[PDB]
């Protein structure tokens, strides 16, 4: 997942989060990418598309 | 009278002196007492939710030599209970369109054949 | 079970665990320890004669064990099986080795030589394969399915010639000096062969 | 309407299928002679089937093996393994079987590998 | 049998040239017609064994239902019949009488066996084959319809080698190895 | 024995397929039985049905470890592999020799170009009972699977807080003896499941001094699996600890050997549905 | 460690909350339907 | 925000604690969880001997059926009594002989 974060501190401070997509899939943020900063790798409830925008419902 | 082996005792002695000191719990009940006694017991739990349409069905006897069996049994109740008539002797005390049940009835089996009464009299 | 033939008591009774009967047995030349196999077990159930437990049971064969033999000699234990393979275990002394030799069909009536070298086992193509037991690789072979005297059935409707039904040895034995064969099976022919040059010397009605 | 007999040999993940007929003496892998079968310091691996029992039993039949799978020394033993139980099973059928078990027993001696394959591994110690 | 009048077909009405009672519904006809009995007297052969079975299991039920010569004697047969085949579950005792069956010792057969295991198209068809002479069990050759295959003995049903059924089934797949004859 | 197992695990799954389905005549016959026991009247549906009394007559002499351990659970000793992932590094091969010296009655398996069907098949006709598979990430091992073998189930766990007793300090050696054993709160019958299968890869009756003992404790579904070794002194007892420990997490448990995946899956962690960390053995 | 106070906090919070609803249901329930039971049972006596 | 699943616990020292007077208990009040090592009546009577018969004759016939690929009986331990005597006397009658000991061992004796 590429741009909800500017660094991998602030997935570092954001992990394990419930993430969903817009069509109500649900998933989690697990770690964050090396490389590209904030970059990171979430699982979820099966294949998302390359159409889809993730969500982390935050108050 | 909530006494339980008792009372099973007490209705099942006609056929444990018929198909036999004596036993009479189980664990000790062997073959035709055994398969009697428990069908009796099953009959009587059953006779209270079950409906009387479904609960004694009759083995399907043509008609000629069933009534012919009927006959013959009323005519041992009759010189039974005439006999005992005659003599002292104090029997027990039955409805109005049942059958007697005495120790052919244990022996033969003849009430899942017969029934306990004429049902289409009873009906009328 | 075992037999005192002095006394003649029945003084010895081996079971499994596992309800199965027993097809064929092998004993220890040393007779430590009896051996047997089943056709619906593919284990092979291996007894001390001493006390009376179940020493072993070895495994690896797919297929029923069909028949067993020790080496008299070296006391190798020689088994095969209707998996189209005979099997070489090395039970004494701290090797529990296993050496499968494979074969071209499923085999019925292994036989061990007097000097424990080779065996040699009957197969269900008709043949007699003679193996090189140390080294285990094939010495030499008989094809025994052409003089064999498989005669019809009353009942059957197919002929002699076409028949399946008896064109192989289901028992084959070693004669003393290691140096012929005799074979019989479900049919009217014995046949007996020399393995050096692996030709038919008679063959008996 | 040809006398033909098919045969398979098997190493690692190669397998090979082998037509053998009776013709003029061709012995052909994957299209191309028998000559051409690469890498080239094994071709007498795949030649030995021929050189083990003599070429006078090859000039009456012509062979063709169609290789798929494995890797280079896989693909020989496949070759190899297909030719030898080939030429034995043409013996076998349409030749006598003194022919056919001469050549068992010849390609038996120098290694039954060329006739049954080592197949399922490994052993739980 | 010219289909009677009213007056006649009141007049005999227990007349039956075909169907009698003694036939019990012609049910040895009918179980033969469908797992292909060749011989009239199987269905009865089978009958008293069927017949052993239930009246030893009526005066094994007989026994009061605690002690162990019954539960042990009970669970012994329904294990043996299990195993055998003629039953198809060893859960409840009621098998013993419900559930034991001509039809059950017949569906053992070697027709039958064949034609669940998908190596005959029918069974009349299996029937064929091994009175031809194409089935082994184990290694040797069966050749009559009637060998009963236990659960243990029917993963050994296999057609022999050298049949033409085997190799045509080998080389419809082109999976025929001519080295080992098919 | 490729057909005889297939038709074996048939008829299994048969007969608890029919187990399943006709349990309910087992639950009424129940009723009846307790309704001759007391003599209490017997419902409609149990009194009109002739059939079934006349079936209870035959079935009045009808009457832990579970069907796949069933049936040789303290009859024979096991036999387990424990083989790593593939090209494994050298702390997972340190690892897996310490999971055959934590389990008596295993050995280990070098892995590479062993694919996962023919292995299976070698153990599974070479008698053995369990196998053990490894998974690593960068020396620091990540997952167990256990694989029972005459079809049988596999319970795969993660591994999560694991210390070996290769990275700790030259403390001895180890035991071997056949050792005792602690399961705390394994309450559901997931908890039962899961005990069985992690306990029938322990040999059957150990001596009672015998002087190790290992325990699996359960711990809000993270079983803490630590082994000790004991002394009774005058006053209480000395627990040492030696060998690994680590806390496994199972995440699925399915019911077929390790190769097809196409088995049915018993139980397996729902991780994403929405009551997910409200409950355990969930 | 804000992860396992704040899941534990809340479900702590859920298994409350049904507590209290459940309880006030059947409170509800019991207590005020035997009273519509005896007004029944004595309007069926008119 | 809200979070998915429940950390990996910390093992420190208190759980460490813990666990070890857990296992102290159980260890000292033997709470292992270990695997454990695998006349009547004379009517009863012959009412078991008619069944016997039945059984016996019953078993016979299905295994000659069965074309005697059968799976035999469970276990027997049961009970022989040998009286001694020469196995001249146990043998066959013909004119020859194979032993001429005793059934009994000196041991038995």
């Amino acid at each position: 997942i590429k741009d909800m974060f500017s660094s991998a501190m602030e997935v570092a401070r954001f992990e394990g989060a419930q993430i969903k997509t817009v069509s109500g899939i649900r998933g989690e943020i697990k770690r964050a990418l090396s490389k590209p900063e904030g970059h990171y790798r979430a699982a979820f409830e099966d294949k998302i598309l390359m159409s889809d925008i993730v969500i982390l419902r935050s108050w | 009278q909530n006494d339980l082996e008792l009372q099973q005792f007490l209705r099942e002695s006609h056929l444990l002196s018929a198909f036999n000191g004596i036993v009479y719990q189980d664990d000790q009940v062997i073959g035709k007492a055994r398969s009697r006694t428990l069908e009796m017991r099953l009959n009587r739990l059953s006779r209270v939710n079950g409906h009387q349409d479904k609960i004694n069905k009759l083995e399907k006897v043509p008609m000629h030599i069933r009534r012919g069996m009927i006959d013959k049994h009323v005519k041992r109740i009759k010189k039974y209970e005439q006999e005992a008539a005659e003599g002292g002797i104090v029997l027990s005390k039955v409805k109005k369109g049942q059958f007697r049940k005495i120790e052919s009835t244990y022996k033969k089996d003849i009430e899942r054949r017969i029934g306990g009464s004429i049902k289409a009299r009873d009906k009328e | 079970r075992a037999w005192d033939l002095i006394r003649y008591r029945n003084f010895r009774t081996f079971t499994g665990t596992e309800r199965i009967q027993f097809n064929c047995l092998a004993v220890d030349p040393s007779g430590e320890v009896v051996c047997a196999g089943s056709l619906d077990n593919f284990d092979i159930h291996v007894w001390s004669v001493q006390t009376g437990q179940l020493l072993d049971a070895l495994s690896g064969h797919e297929g029923p064990v069909s028949c067993l033999s020790f080496s008299q000699e070296n006391s190798v234990l020689a088994s095969a099986s209707w998996d189209k393979t005979i099997r070489i275990w090395s039970i004494f002394g701290r090797s529990q080795q296993v050496e499968p030799i494979e074969v071209y069909s499923d085999v019925l009536a292994l036989s061990m030589r007097p000097d424990g070298k080779e065996v040699a086992v009957s197969t269900l193509k008709g043949q007699i394969s003679i193996f090189n037991i140390e080294d285990a690789k094939q010495v030499g072979n008989i094809d025994c399915r052409k003089d064999i005297i498989s005669g019809r059935f009353n009942q059957d409707r197919f002929t002699a010639k076409n028949s399946e039904r008896s064109k192989f040895f289901t028992t084959i034995h070693y004669s003393f000096d290691g140096m012929a064969i005799v074979a019989g099976g479900n049919n009217n022919s014995i046949c007996l062969y020399d393995v050096p040059n692996e030709v038919l010397l008679k063959r008996f009605i | 309407a040809v006398p033909s007999v098919q045969t398979f040999g098997k190493k690692k993940s190669a397998t090979a299928v082998a037509h053998v007929k009776a013709g003029k003496g061709l012995i052909k892998v994957n299209g191309s002679p028998i000559t051409l079968v690469e890498p080239e310091i094994l071709r007498f691996k795949v030649y030995e089937p021929l050189l083990l029992v003599g070429l006078d039993k090859f000039s009456n039949i012509d062979i063709r093996v169609r290789v798929t799978g494995g890797g280079h020394v896989s693909q020989v033993y496949a070759i190899r393994q297909a030719i030898a139980k080939g030429l034995v099973a043409y013996h076998q059928k349409y030749v006598d079987e003194q022919s056919k078990n001469e050549l068992k027993k010849a390609f038996t001696s120098y290694d039954r590998t060329l006739l049954i394959a080592d197949s399922r591994r490994p052993e739980p110690k | 049998v010219r289909k009677l009048k009213h007056h006649e077909q009141k007049l005999l009405k227990k007349v039956d040239f075909l169907e009698w009672k003694q036939d019990q519904g012609h049910r040895d006809t009918q179980v033969m017609r469908t797992y292909h009995i060749q011989n009239r007297e199987d269905y009865h052969k089978y009958n008293r064994i069927c017949g052993d079975i239930r009246r030893l299991a009526n005066k094994l039920s007989l026994l009061p239902p605690t002690d162990p010569f019954r539960r042990k004697h009970e669970q012994l047969l329904l294990d043996k019949l299990y195993a055998m085949g003629v039953l198809t579950t060893k859960s409840k005792i009621s098998d013993l009488e419900n559930k034991v069956t001509v039809s059950a010792i017949c569906r053992r057969r070697l027709p039958v066996i064949m034609h669940r295991l998908k190596m005959a198209e029918t069974i009349q068809d299996a029937v064929k084959f091994i009175e031809q002479g194409h089935v082994r069990v184990g290694p040797n050759l069966i050749n009559d319809p009637a060998y009963l295959v236990t659960r243990n003995m029917e993963d050994y049903v296999t057609w022999v080698d050298n049949s033409k059924i085997k190799k045509t089934l080998l080389r419809y797949r082109n999976q025929i190895d001519d080295f080992d004859f098919s | 024995m490729l057909r005889r197992q297939a038709r074996e695990r048939r008829e299994y799954l048969y007969r608890k397929a029919q187990e399943l389905q006709d349990s309910q005549l087992q639950q009424k016959r129940q009723i009846i039985k307790q309704a001759l026991a007391q003599g209490k009247p017997l419902p409609k549906e149990l009194a009109e049905d002739e059939s079934l009394q006349k079936d209870f007559r035959y079935d009045q002499s009808l009457k832990q470890v579970d069907d796949e351990y069933a049936a040789t659970s303290g009859i024979m000793d096991p036999r387990i592999i424990v083989t790593t992932s593939r090209d494994p590094s050298t702390r997972l091969s340190q690892f897996a020799k310490e999971i055959k010296l934590l389990f008596p009655n295993a050995v280990r398996l070098n892995r590479g170009n062993y694919v996962m069907p023919n292995l299976v098949d070698a153990c599974k006709k070479s008698g053995t009972t369990d196998l053990v598979v490894l998974h690593e990430h960068r020396g620091v091992p990540t997952s167990l699977t256990i694989s029972h073998f005459p079809h049988g189930p596999t319970a795969q766990f993660s591994l999560h807080n694991v210390v070996m007793r290769h990275d700790i300090i030259n403390a001895g050696n180890q035991s071997e003896v056949n050792p005792h054993l602690i399961f705390d709160n394994f309450t559901t019958a997931l908890g039962k499941r899961v005990v069985c299968i992690l306990k029938h890869l322990f040999n059957a009756g150990p001596k009672k001094d015998s002087e190790r003992v290992i325990t699996f404790a359960n711990r809000g579904d993270f079983i803490s699996v630590r082994q000790h070794v004991y002394v009774r002194t005058r006053e209480g007892v000395e627990i040492a600890e030696v060998g690994p420990r680590f806390e496994m997490r199972l995440f699925e448990l399915r019911l077929g050997t390790l190769e097809n995946k196409d088995a049915d899956v018993e139980w397996q962690l729902r991780r994403f549905i929405r009551t997910a960390n409200k409950k355990d053995y969930l | 460690f804000e992860a396992r106070q704040r899941i534990e906090e809340k479900n702590k919070e859920s298994s409350d909350y049904h507590a209290k609803m459940a309880h006030i249901v059947n409170t509800i329930n019991t207590e005020e339907g035997a009273e519509k039971n005896k007004y029944e049972r004595e309007r069926k006596l008119r | 925000f809200d979070r998915t699943a429940k950390p990996v616990p910390v093992i420190t020292s208190e759980v460490t604690e813990s666990l070890e007077d857990m296992i102290r208990r159980r260890i000292q009040d033997s709470n292992f969880d270990d695997l454990q090592r695998r006349a009547l009546s004379e009517e009863l009577q012959k009412a078991h001997s008619e069944i016997s018969e039945l059984y016996a004759n019953l078993v016979y016939k299905l295994d000659v059926l069965s074309s005697v690929h059968f799976v035999p009986k469970p276990a027997s331990t049961s009970l022989e009594i040998r009286v001694e005597t020469p196995t001249i006397s146990m043998e066959d009658a013909q004119p020859l002989y194979m032993s001429n000991a005793s059934s009994l061992a000196p041991q038995e004796i």
